[PDB]
RNA sequence: AUCUGGUUGAUCCUGCCAGUAGUCAUAUGCUUGUCUCAAAGAUUAAGCCAUGCAUGUCUAAGUAUAAGCAAUUUAUACAGUGAAACUGCGAAUGGCUCAUUAAAUCAGUUAUCGUUUAUUUGAUAGUUCCUUUACUACAUGGUAUAACUGUGGUAAUUCUAGA
RNA sequence: AUUCAUAAUAACUUUUCGAAUCGCAUGGCCUUGUGCUGGCGAUGGUUCAUUCAAAUUUCUGCCCUAUCAACUUUCGAUGGUAGGAUAGUGGCCUACCAUGGUUUCAACGGGUAACGGGGAAUAAGGGUUCGAUUCCGGAGAGGGAGCCUGAGAAACGGCUACCA
């Protein structure tokens, strides 16, 4: 006797396994975002589909009837909040040609890699989940943060982080104090 | 089971009470009382949750133990008291009067009332009769029996009630094109004007309403109870005045109530 | 399930602990700075009985206690731990074998492993992890713990059967262990259960001729039994013929 | 152990059923009964106690009986029933009558008494008063009521065979 | 170069408790998060009541660090503080003192063995004292 | 909104076997660092259970001569606090399990002009000794009882007897 | 929609209820009797109403099986009259009458490793398969039966008996 805490699944492996091409377009989608698990692709690939399906679902209905305009204008500039659809394709038609990249496009990790803040993708996961960067006054340390539109001219380093100010971490003060005391002896 | 139940689950609690759902796993039954379970609001939901003035519950025993809390007139010390609609609730340490009445959105709203209409409430008539020694009397909603009415009120009108005397100051008759807000079902939190009653026998009646933007709906006679005139109200009504809008309407309503 | 509980019960009344009951735990330490006589000290100390404890430590090797906690008669034997084949002889004839594990000091490879190994091969019946030196590290739990999760994954890949190396110095955990050598039923080693075996309690011995004799033996007989015509084997003595 | 019980007309034991207001039992739970052993009426060898009672004192006299004499522990508490143990006309207050224990302690000795029930007091006068009082004046504002409501009746019924009067006048008209 | 600011939100004025509470924010940079005692203190010179009269709890430091949440009352007496708030925040105040009874456990025991008792007991005594020494 | 391998010398079919994916579904193997969160003796045996606990309750406001505690400041009726016990209320809620059960249960929907209802809320009550203003407690009848005092029984119980 | 509410007549009754109760304040008014009055609230109390319920109840809906085709009625099966019982309708039971009631639109019987539903898994759709289990309803407390107390129990952290 408790509500039952409701919970879902995220993702969704895919009907064929071993298809050479998917395999590929896979690994190089994981290679220009850097991500660890074909997991990450898939978590995308099935919001998508959330997406798709609702898209469809509204597409079927007759245009200005109540429904299909709510939550046709809700998802539509939903869907623009987080800058995945562009300001002028702001018609349900379009979110349906969304691809996947739109939204591997928007993550923090890459945001990141793409205000320059990193050297590399890479640099940019490491730097995220090191509590490093900052999305105004939050730091912010998951890799799939999905930066909104009016949260991009925000993104910094942390004041707690050396490199956004502070003092330098334990490594730097660790070889300041080794090269002062073996000056003083 | 055997005998009456004594627990309230917390998912199985009437949903117009807004209880969260991990807050506990009970959920305050109402005490018996002068309103039905399902529809009235237990004096701890309308003290800790709606007025925030109670954090706990022991809090809100707290307040009801130093006879602050007034409900028509009298102090009432039962945290589940269901103090249902339309009935008159003070806080004097506040000096603050409140009304449950129906929001909009079907739920009991927080509603500030001056001294001079807090003394009196109404009451629908659910039925006259001629009791003992030949004395006729009115039994209305809130549970109150009220003796030697004047012979022109039958059933479903609507009573005014002399808090203090608990007599009946006037009342209304129930006619075609009337004010009305509606209490029970759907179309609960609505008000409006009564185009014509249909009248099915061994059945139940239904009525036809049209609000002050001149649109439409049917509610059973069990829900229709009777407020006053013609833009004439008896008593206050909320913002919103029974006027219930679609989601686009209120869609837009919100995000143009915003200019910082 | 009527004939089931039926077998059962007849299955586990060889331990009605109350008269006929003999239910032999070996104290094995894998470690050479440990004490077993501590070991039952603690599992006897957890039995709130202070009078055979102390009853003990002025000479023994062999006790026969009886709990009343569980009505139970448990036989205790330590092993000349200086003696490798001494412990398996005391561990090859038990219905239990406890192994005492150190908080401090790991097992050796060359010895306690071996212990182990060899016990394992010769067949064992019910086995349990116990540990006495818990208290010797940290005086906090969290490090404590760990040492106990360490031992219970050494012990793991010994004895796959049990997962849980029960600490003593808990009054649960021991409360528990006793629990268990009380109440639940010893599995079975084949080869010693099909053609029995007594522990000797008392022996006397009886000149009948100037060169030879009786050996009196009083003990209970744990498996198929003896008959009065079939040989006896004694270890480090030979076989010999009943009269 | 088993006590003998009044009615039971045996010389032995016999389980009986009881029940609230009887001997050898107390129900531990409202409207409980239960299944017990008890033993006869009717004295026999087995007995380990028989309960004796004096009626006639003898010629002799008994030393732990006789010889020895117990106070009664309490005195009355309602006012009646010390009238009734020191006898006094209806007319003497009960308050100076009423028994008194001296306890002691410290340095100090302290002396408690019953608090006497039923006792006619001011307060009880009032109570009294309050109740013939309550019960008229709403007995009379009652009549009022009807008397305001059959006046409001009868003035209607007139206005009626006005009104009627009226239609009748447009009827013939 | 730590600055700690301490705002109070969503204030409301309570006469049927006779106390006003209020969220509580706090800005502490380079502040490993502050001490209620410390909190008290400051929030009692702004309200104008006794170290005593005031209470705070439910603090939550915010991801990252430099700020935290919590709640906070303020009676318009030490008195009422005392005899409305809760005991056992009354004892992370000091004001007032924890009571020493046995465990649940225990206590549970004693009122069980306690059942099997019909009335006082000295009774039970004496007879029991009078069968030993029998 | 997808299939692939397997009958033949080779071919196209019917057809299954095999493979493949899901299970917010069980078990098990091997492996296991961190956050949030969460189910967990249902399946077979509604099989059996040691011990401990899960149901008790008192306010300005039912009953206090504790031979209890506090003494103390007005109380010689009581009057502070209060074990015990009588009275009152509750123990019919909760929690558990899924054995029974196939128009049964249950779902939705009706009915009670076919009934009971502690409680809550609101109303509700001049009539209740003999004669006609004379006679009988209404400034207020009566009795048992417990706890307690003391005497006892029995291996034993949340047993109780006599006074 | 009533033989309803209510009123009236005539009587009836092991005569139901109609305050011998409690805590706080202690005041008025006089023929000066410590006389008559007098605030607030607690508990109780009859009836009606209300609330919480409860019990019955109308329509429609359940998995597999014909290697289950006829089933129900002595012993209630279906209906009528009257009674008895019940808080109350009612073959619920008892007398007395009838000779009915269900059935290939699948009754009756058998199976279920069957509690029912809200719901869960999976499918483009249509479906297939789960639902012991967090909410609702029901049932049971080793198996049967019986009953006290009480508004409410056929109660088992109540009682009684038989069986294990
Ligand atoms: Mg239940
Ligand atoms: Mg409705
Ligand atoms: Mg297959
Ligand atoms: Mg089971
Ligand atoms: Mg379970
Ligand atoms: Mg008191
Ligand atoms: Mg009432
Ligand atoms: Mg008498
Ligand atoms: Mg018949
Ligand atoms: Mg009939
Ligand atoms: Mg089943
Ligand atoms: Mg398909
Ligand atoms: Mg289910
Ligand atoms: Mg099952
Ligand atoms: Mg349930
Ligand atoms: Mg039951
Ligand atoms: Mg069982
Ligand atoms: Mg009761
Ligand atoms: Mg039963
Ligand atoms: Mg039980
Ligand atoms: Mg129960």
């Amino acid at each position: 006797p408790r509500a039952p805490r409701t919970y879902s699944k995220t993702y969704s492996t895919p009907k064929r396994p071993y298809e050479s091409s998917r395999l590929d377009a896979e690994l190089k989608l994981a290679g220009e975002f850097g991500l660890k698990n074909k997991k990450e692709i898939y978590r995308i690939s099935f919001q998508l589909s959330k997406i798709r399906r609702a898209a469809r679902d509204l597409l079927t209905r007759d245009e200005k009837d109540p429904k299909r305009l709510f939550e046709g204008n809700a998802l539509i500039r939903r869907l623009v909040r987080v800058g995945v659809l562009s300001e002028d394709k702001k018609k349900l038609d379009y979110v349906l040609a969304l691809k996947v990249e739109d939204f591997l496009e928007r993550r923090l990790q890459t945001q990141v890699y793409k205000l320059g803040l990193a050297k590399s993708v890479h640099h940019a996961r490491v730097l995220i989940t090191q509590r490093h960067i900052a999305v105004g006054k939050q730091i912010v340390n998951i890799p799939s943060f999905m930066v909104r539109l009016d949260s991009e001219k925000h993104i910094d380093f942390a004041p707690t982080s050396p490199f956004g100010g502070a003092r330098p971490g334990r490594v730097a003060r660790r070889n300041a104090a080794r090269k002062a005391e073996a000056s003083g002896e | 089971a055997r005998g009456p139940k004594k627990h309230l689950k917390r998912l199985a609690a009437p949903h117009h009470w807004l209880l969260d759902k991990l807050s506990g796993c009970y959920a305050p039954r109402p005490s018996a009382g002068p309103h039905k379970l399902r529809e009235s609001l237990p004096l701890i939901v309308f003290l800790r949750n709606r007025l925030k003035y109670a954090l706990n519950g022991r809090e809100v025993k707290a307040i009801l133990m130093q006879r602050h809390v007034k409900v028509d007139g009298k102090v009432r010390t039962d945290t589940t008291y269901p103090a249902g609609f339309m009935d008159v609730i003070t806080l004097d340490a506040t000096n603050e009067n409140f009304r449950l009445v129906y929001d909009v959105k079907g739920r009991f709203a927080v509603h500030r009332i001056t001294d001079e209409e807090a003394s009196y409430k109404l009451g629908k008539v659910k039925k006259v009769q001629l009791g003992k020694k030949g004395v006729p009397y009115v039994v209305t909603h809130d549970g109150r029996t009220i003796r030697y009415p004047d012979p022109n009120i039958k059933v479903n009108d609507t009573v005014k009630i002399d808090l203090a005397s608990g007599k009946i100051t006037d009342f209304i008759k129930f006619d075609a094109g009337k004010l009305v807000y509606v209490t029970g079902g759907r179309n609960l939190g609505r008000i409006g004007t009564i185009v014509h009653k249909e009248r099915h026998d061994g059945g139940f009646d239904l009525v036809h309403i049209k609000d002050s933007l001149d649109n439409t709906f049917v509610t059973r006679l069990n829900n229709v109870f009777v407020i006053g005139e013609q833009g004439k109200p008896y008593i206050s009504l909320p913002k919103g005045k029974g006027i219930k809008l679609s989601i686009a309407e209120e869609r837009d309503r919100r995000r143009a109530q915003q200019g910082l | 399930r009527a004939q089931r509980i039926l077998d059962s019960i007849e299955n586990r009344k060889l331990f009605e602990g109350k008269n006929g009951a003999a239910k032999i735990i070996t104290i094995v330490p894998l470690v050479n700075d440990l004490d077993p006589l501590d070991i039952l000290y603690k599992l006897l100390k957890c039995a709130d009985d202070e009078g055979i404890m102390v009853q003990e430590v002025d000479s023994k090797r062999i006790f026969n206690v009886h709990i009343k906690k569980f009505k139970s008669n448990l036989k205790i034997i330590i092993p000349d731990m200086t003696n490798f084949l001494n412990i398996l002889d005391c561990a090859k004839v038990a219905d239990f074998v406890v192994f005492g594990l150190s908080g401090v000091q790991e097992v050796d490879e060359e010895f306690g492993e071996q212990i182990i190994r060899a016990l394992e091969l010769q067949g064992i019946a019910s086995y349990i992890g116990v540990i006495s030196n818990l208290s010797a590290v940290h005086e906090k739990e969290k490090f404590q713990l760990d040492v106990k999760q360490s031992l219970e994954s050494y012990f793991k890949h010994f004895f796959p059967s049990e997962e849980r190396v029960y600490n003593l110095e808990k009054n649960s955990d021991a409360l528990n262990v006793l629990r268990t050598l009380c109440q639940r039923l010893p599995r079975s080693i084949n080869w010693r259960d099909n053609r029995g075996y007594v522990v000797a309690d008392f022996v006397d011995f009886v000149e009948t001729s100037p060169d030879s004799g009786d050996l009196v033996i009083e003990g209970t007989v744990r498996g198929i039994g003896f008959n009065a015509n079939r040989l006896v084997h004694i270890p480090d003595f030979g076989d010999f013929q009943l009269n | 152990g088993f006590p003998m019980k009044q009615g039971v007309l045996l010389p032995t034991r016999i389980k009986l059923l009881l029940t609230k207001n009887v001997s050898c039992y107390r129900p531990r739970r409202d409207g409980e009964r239960k299944r017990k052993s008890v033993r006869g009426a009717i004295v026999g060898p087995d007995l380990a106690v028989l309960a004796l009672v004096i009626v006639k004192k003898g010629e002799q006299e008994l030393e732990g009986l006789t010889d020895t004499t117990v106070p009664k522990r309490l005195g009355p508490k309602r006012a009646n029933n010390i009238r009734k143990f020191f006898g006094l006309s209806k007319e003497d207050d009960v308050r100076d009558f009423v028994i008194r224990r001296e306890v002691t302690k410290g340095e100090k000795t302290y002396t408690k008494a019953p608090k006497i029930q039923r006792l006619v007091t001011p307060q009880r006068l009032q109570r009294k008063r309050h109740q013939r009082a309550l019960k008229v004046r709403n007995a009379q504002a009652q009549r009022e009521a009807a008397a305001e409501y059959a006046q409001l009746l009868a003035k209607r019924l007139s206005e009626r065979k006005a009104e009627k009067a009226e239609i009748r006048k447009r009827r013939a008209s | 170069s730590d600055a700690v600011t301490i705002r109070t939100r969503k204030v409301i004025s309570n006469p049927l408790l006779a106390r006003k509470q209020f969220v509580v924010d706090v800005l502490h940079p380079n502040r490993a998060n502050v001490s209620k005692d410390e909190l008290r203190e400051k929030l009692a010179e702004v309200y104008k009541a006794e170290k005593d009269a005031v209470s705070v709890f439910g603090f939550r430091t915010q991801f990252g660090g430099g700020k935290s949440v919590g709640f906070g009352l303020v009676y318009n007496s030490v008195a009422e503080a005392k005899k409305f708030e809760p005991t056992y925040r009354l004892v992370r105040y000091g004001l007032a003192e924890k009571v020493e009874k046995a465990s649940r456990q225990q206590r549970k025991q004693k009122k069980n063995r306690d059942k099997k008792i019909f009335g006082t007991g000295k009774r039970l005594a004496k007879k029991v004292a009078r069968r030993n020494a029998d």
